[PDB]
RNA sequence: UAAGGUGAUAUGAACCGUUAUAACCGGCGAUUUCCGAAUGGGGAAACCCAGUGUGUUUCGACACACUAUCAUUAACUGAAUCCAUAGGUUAAUGAGGCGAACCGGGGGAACUGAAACAUCUAAGUACCCCGAGGAAAAGAAAUCAACCGAGAUUCCCCCAGUAGCGGCGAGCGAACGGGGAGCAGCCCAGAGCCUGAAUCAGUGUGUGUGUUAGUGGAAGCGUCUGGAAAGGCGCGCGAUACAGGGUGACAGCCCCGUACACAAAAAUGCACAUGCUGUGAGCUCGAUGAGUAGGGCGGGACACGUGGUAUCCUGUCUGAAUAUGGGGGGACCAUCCUCCAAGGCUAAAUACUCCUGACUGACCGAUAGUGAACCAGUACCGUGAGGGAAAGGCGAAAAGAAC
């Protein structure tokens, strides 16, 4: 779930992006050096990709 | 009965121009610039009331403005502009026997 | 300047306007004749004439 | 010899002047077109 | 809201006058300032015999950009920024880094 | 213009079609006639420019009611 | 809102101002020459000439106001002609003209294609004319369907380049049905009972929210090179602000900003809440749009070119029935299905951008991009309609070269 606090804290950082796990896109996953997923986010992407 | 304000607006400036000085010293007429819409009666009344002289007659002519051109450095570039000077009215006022200036 | 012309009546406002117009005429004569190094009273007299006429319009309406 | 432009101010104004343009709807359309183009001199009425 | 006024002791931050201090004389509408004896240039004054001394190599200070000067604290002895606050319903400038009214 | 004062009939446009079906373009004009109608109610003759269809309409409705309709539309008679 | 100003050119001169009535910015207001619908008459735009009132006068004259046409309404008076109409005069309202596209309507090409050309196409396009609005138009079934049903208009995607039309050539080209956006329906043709009875337009208040000026806004220093540092190197700090722009080379921390948080004397938009003003509700009975539907002749519109041609419109000539009646279901007839013309109104979804604000671009970068980066619809050309250019860059700073 998009935690508004984290999103606010991140959106002036430099290389850091915060997503919703329904807003992931092919280019973003390749562009950034590292991807951090919360476990529930992994579950949502699991069911979404089926 | 031309009102005071009209009179205070008609007489613009005395016109010094050699032909004016000779006219003053020979024919006892002063030469002066007047509002382009001034009529002879207006100039007569204005001169009489504002200079406290007694005038005989007024002759008027309209001088057409020349063209002068020069430059303006608006925008950094000195653009050559031309335009027309403004037309004006010249009055030859013949005083009777007085003297003002 | 408008503050203490606003509490005159209508006739001495008219006399004030006439005095201002006379001053304007003599200033014009001086400027033409080459005197009047104080070449700033012309703007002053005209702004005061404007002010007086504005007040006259205000009171007569 | 004699050329085609033989000037005359009266005929110029009576044929192409402002009031001649304004007399008919076609001349008024000419004036509207010239206003739309942004013409500095609208007619020969200078 | 100007942040530099008639006579602020300022110190130059860039431009061959770093560390030199002076007093502002003029503030130009183009966002530039003239300050005491800082940006001196050598004007080559034409003679002009019409009511003017011939004039040779005149030394006079040129305008400098307000971004290039900083108000001088004179209590900390260093350049600092200026903030705006309200006291007694009046807008006042204060030094940053010590919060003292100018 | 050629307009019936009662029915508003106008000239319309259409085609002359030949045997070879060449379409030349033409007008159909209404059957207009100027006629003097006696108005019993107000005792005078009013001249109207009406078609034959208009005259049939008048002698079905009556001249007075048709005149009322004309006044309703601002027509001048 | 302010410590600086008197626009550029602009230097200068003479000045104004420094908590507060200098300048600047916004709301409201005043002034607003002449021409131009131009409107007192005229006219070769920016000019010429008045008439009638009111007032003033120094007796020369002066100032102000009104005076166009047409439409509607009213008052007065009024010919042939008795009444009466026409006409006349004066008032009061309203219009007029301009403007880019979008919209409805009245007219309406040809080039071209058909490998020629006439039917056909191009095309109801270009163009001309009239009218309106912020949208317009359409619109509440004489509609489709198919023996089951749907339920006003409009717009999008399919159906489908199908069925058809067609010198059956070139070409034109649907509907039914389905999926969506949006979605409320109502009046008159009339009387009684209730009988302001909610409702809708106008106006007056109050609240909220915008718009028209604004306010605050966070953090960096050493050293190297260098004309200059924002760069290199080192060590720090802000970040709900690392959008962007400027600053002597490339700046989160120098400046202007940005995130964020606030702000209105006054005038206005939109919502509500009410006060008042006109309309108006609901019930019972009724009534149900005639020179009309249909027809003959000629045209036009329907995808449909007259064909076996349904339906719509009408220039011409005719001409019903009246709800036990009538229209439609693609010649026509019979059954049975469906609907009720000849009276109106009606939001949204839809079209467009002269103009205003913000933002964006695998758009151009001075022979490009607008014709016009620049004082360009200019110079210049043409009687005229009209045509129509070329022309950017000193430097960080004029320090633009005293002698």
């Amino acid at each position: 779930e998009l935690d508004e606090n984290l999103f606010l804290a991140a959106r002036n950082l430099h290389k850091v992006d915060v997503r919703d796990a329904t807003g992931i896109d092919p280019v973003s996953l390749i562009a950034f050096d590292k991807v951090v997923m919360t476990a529930d986010a992994v579950k949502q992407v699991e069911e979404m990709l089926a | 009965m031309i009102r005071e304000e009209r009179l205070l607006k008609v007489l613009r400036a005395p016109h010094v121009s050699e032909k004016a000085s000779t006219a003053m010293e020979k024919s006892n007429t002063i030469v002066l610039k007047v509002a382009k819409d001034a009529t002879k009666a207006e100039i007569k009344a204005a001169v009489q009331k504002l200079f406290e002289v007694e005038v005989e007659v007024v002759n008027t002519l309209v001088v057409k403005g020349k063209v002068r051109q020069m430059t303006v450095r608006s925008g950094g570039r000195v653009i050559r502009t031309s335009g027309r000077r403004s037309d004006w009215k010249k009055a030859y006022v013949t005083l009777k026997e007085g003297q003002n200036l | 300047k408008a503050k203490e012309l606003r509490e005159k009546s209508v006739e001495e406002l008219n006399t004030e306007l006439l005095n201002l117009l006379r001053e304007q005429f003599n200033l014009r004569m001086q400027a033409a004749s080459g005197q009047l190094q104080q070449s700033h009273l012309l703007k002053q007299v005209r702004r005061d004439v404007a002010r007086v006429k504005t007040l006259l319009n205000e009171k007569a309406g | 010899m004699k050329r085609t432009f033989q000037p005359s101010v009266l005929k110029r104004n009576r044929s192409h002047g402002f009031r001649a343009r304004m007399a008919t709807k076609n001349g008024r359309q000419v004036l509207a077109r010239r206003r739309a183009k942004g013409r500095a001199r609208l007619t020969v009425s200078k | 809201a100007a942040k530099i006024r008639r006579d602020d002791e300022v110190i130059v931050l860039t431009g061959k006058d770093k560390g030199k201090r002076g007093k502002v004389k003029n503030v130009l509408s183009s966002g530039k300032v003239i300050v005491e004896g800082i940006n001196l240039v050598k004007k080559h004054q034409k003679p002009v015999p019409a009511l003017n001394q011939p004039g040779g190599i005149v030394e006079k200070e040129a305008a400098i950009q307000v971004s290039n000067v900083a108000i001088f604290n004179a209590a900390t002895g260093k350049a600092d920024r200026v903030g705006f606050r309200f006291e007694d319903g009046k807008k006042v400038r204060f030094f940053k880094s010590n919060s003292e009214t100018i | 213009s050629r307009v019936c004062q009662v029915t508003g009939k106008r000239p319309v446009t259409g085609n002359n079609r030949s045997h070879a079906l060449n379409a030349t373009k033409r007008r159909f004009l209404p059957n207009l006639h100027s006629h003097r109608f006696w108005v019993e109610s107000e005792k005078r003759f009013v001249t109207l420019r009406v078609s034959a269809k208009g005259m049939r309409v008048i002698d079905k409705k009556g001249i007075d009611t048709v005149l009322a309709e004309l006044r309703a539309r601002g027509e001048k008679y």
